[PDB]
């Protein structure tokens, strides 16, 4: 049977600066059997590229998008967004979305990765952990860790401090086509309507030909 | 656990209405076949 | 005289249970043509809404429920035939949709199964919304097929 | 969740209700028939 695919990054991080080397590998149990190529979905285009990993030398800004990636044989993996811009600090994240008592990774980056020293993160435009030069990854995050992450650092001996990119900590509840389950509801009560005004004319046509057949 | 229930629910509402639904149409098309065969015989 | 008299009304409520069910067809495909047909997700799992399955089913059901119902007034003495054989070709369209769905139902039972924490990602709900549309196409159809299997055998009594 | 609990619950009021009103009237049709007959 055929199975899920899943699309790593090389490094994991899901925000990059320009010109950094991402490595994206797309190994979803592809060895049921033989080798075989890839497919890779980038803002609904097919591109030409049917490699495993899928290397980005020099990232540019257009190099940001959805990317999707999908073996032969197998369905398509979880979509990555890429976010590459142009600072002089920039605050790398593992993932956007966290579940429950899940994992994520956090870590401040400098411009062509000089030395950055005495970060502080905020959340909520509220300090939480001041890291030398050490990630701040949190295990078992919690519906408290949703809000707003940014990092203030060093670079060299100079203060900077990076764009607000807000990280979405909740419970299963993804959503996305949660008014495509009220398709079913607002169809049954379309229907009902439908039937009130049929009822509505049966009682009518009834009392007429009462009084038509009396 | 939490969206199955409301599946179901979902699911034996459509049920539930289109046999409704059908029972009405069978009700008017009956109707509408008396009533009309009474207008015939009577005029 | 059994069904040959029974006929009478059940002809005109099978038509109208056609038209329904055509109807809702039509509006379940233009739906999840307008919403549910982006390049994101994949092909395999719409099955049905790959191959123009749903408007072509609900255009003939549409067609040949009104033409049972225009026949049923004693139109020209004529659409009796007309109706008998787009029902012919109904049940023929009917079974291949029955078909296009078990396909669809046992690709996003894989799919299903493939997914693990039930719904914990975009694809895994898409998969369930098309599985609930799945068994709500079904249902309809076989409500379908029934009516039509059930005036062209009639149709059949009356033309020998 | 709680949306379409209180949809159902209304829609099932609904559907109680067009169920007595058809009930009523086929009763009454059904009469009507055999007093005709
Ligand atoms: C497919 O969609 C992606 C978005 O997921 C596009 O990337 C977005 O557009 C450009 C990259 O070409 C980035 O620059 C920004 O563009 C906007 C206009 O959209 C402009 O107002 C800004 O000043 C800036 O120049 C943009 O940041 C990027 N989005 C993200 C979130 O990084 C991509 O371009 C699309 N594909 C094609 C072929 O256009
Ligand atoms: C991808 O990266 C871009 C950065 O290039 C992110 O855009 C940033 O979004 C935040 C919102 O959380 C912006 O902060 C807000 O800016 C407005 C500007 O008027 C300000 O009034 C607010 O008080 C707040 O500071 C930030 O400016 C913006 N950066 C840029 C360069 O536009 C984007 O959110 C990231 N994600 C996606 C999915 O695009
Ligand atoms: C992609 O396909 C082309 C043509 O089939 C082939 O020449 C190329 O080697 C493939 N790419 C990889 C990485 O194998
Ligand atoms: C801050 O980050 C460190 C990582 O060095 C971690 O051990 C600690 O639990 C985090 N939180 C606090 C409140 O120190
Ligand atoms: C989450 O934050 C809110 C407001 O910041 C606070 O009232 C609440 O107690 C926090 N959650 C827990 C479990 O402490």
């Amino acid at each position: 049977a055929t199975e899920k695919s899943v699309l790593t990054l090389d490094p994991p991080w899901i925000r990059i600066f320009t010109g950094e080397k991402v490595t994206l590998s797309c190994y979803g149990n592809n060895h049921l059997q033989m080798n075989s190529t890839t497919k890779w979905i980038h803002n609904g285009t097919v591109s030409e590229v049917n490699s495993s990993h899928l290397v980005i030398v020099s990232a540019t800004v257009q190099d940001s998008g959805k990317y999707i990636c999908q073996k032969q044989g197998l369905f398509k993996s979880k979509p990555v967004y890429l976010n590459v811009t142009q600072d002089w600090l920039l605050l790398q994240t593992s993932a956007d979305m966290v579940l429950v008592h899940g994992s994520f990774d956090i870590r401040c980056h400098g411009w062509k990765n000089w030395n950055v020293r005495k970060v502080i993160y905020y959340r909520n435009d509220h300090a939480f952990n001041y890291s030398y030069e050490s990630p701040v990854s949190i295990r078992e995050a919690t519906l408290n860790d949703s809000g707003t992450y940014h990092c203030k650092g060093y670079l060299r001996q100079v203060k900077y401090e990076s764009d607000k990119f807000r990280i979405a900590v909740v419970k299963a509840y993804k959503c996305k086509y949660y008014w495509l389950q009220l398709i079913f509801p607002l169809l049954v009560a379309i229907l009902f309507a439908v039937d009130t005004g049929l009822l509505l004319s049966t009682e009518e046509q009834f009392k007429s030909v009462l009084e038509i057949q009396k | 656990g939490e969206p199955q229930l409301c599946y179901i629910l979902d699911a034996v509402l459509f049920l539930y209405g289109i046999v409704l639904t059908l029972l009405y149409c069978r009700l008017k098309i009956q109707v509408r076949k008396a009533a009309i065969a009474s207008r015939e015989k009577a005029d | 005289q059994t069904w040959r008299t029974f006929l009478k009304k059940e002809l005109e409520f099978l038509g109208a249970t056609q038209i329904l069910v055509g109807l809702i067809c039509l509006c379940f495909g233009t739906i999840v043509c307008s919403v549910l047909y982006v390049s994101d997700f994949d092909e395999e799992v719409l099955l049905l809404y790959k191959l123009g399955y749903p408007f072509w089913g609900a255009v003939l059901f549409v067609l040949s429920g009104f033409l049972s119902i225009i026949s049923e007034r004693k139109n020209t003495l004529y659409l009796v035939r007309g109706s008998l054989g787009a029902n012919i070709v109904s049940s023929i369209a009917a079974g291949t949709g029955i078909a296009m769905l078990i396909l669809n139902l046992t690709n996003n039972f894989a799919y299903m199964n493939n997914c693990k924490n039930v719904t914990e990602d975009d694809g895994c709900f898409v998969a369930s919304f098309t599985t609930e549309l799945v068994l709500m196409m079904l249902f309809l159809t076989i409500l379908a097929f029934c009516s039509a299997v059930l005036f062209t055998i009639y149709r059949i009594g009356q033309e020998l």
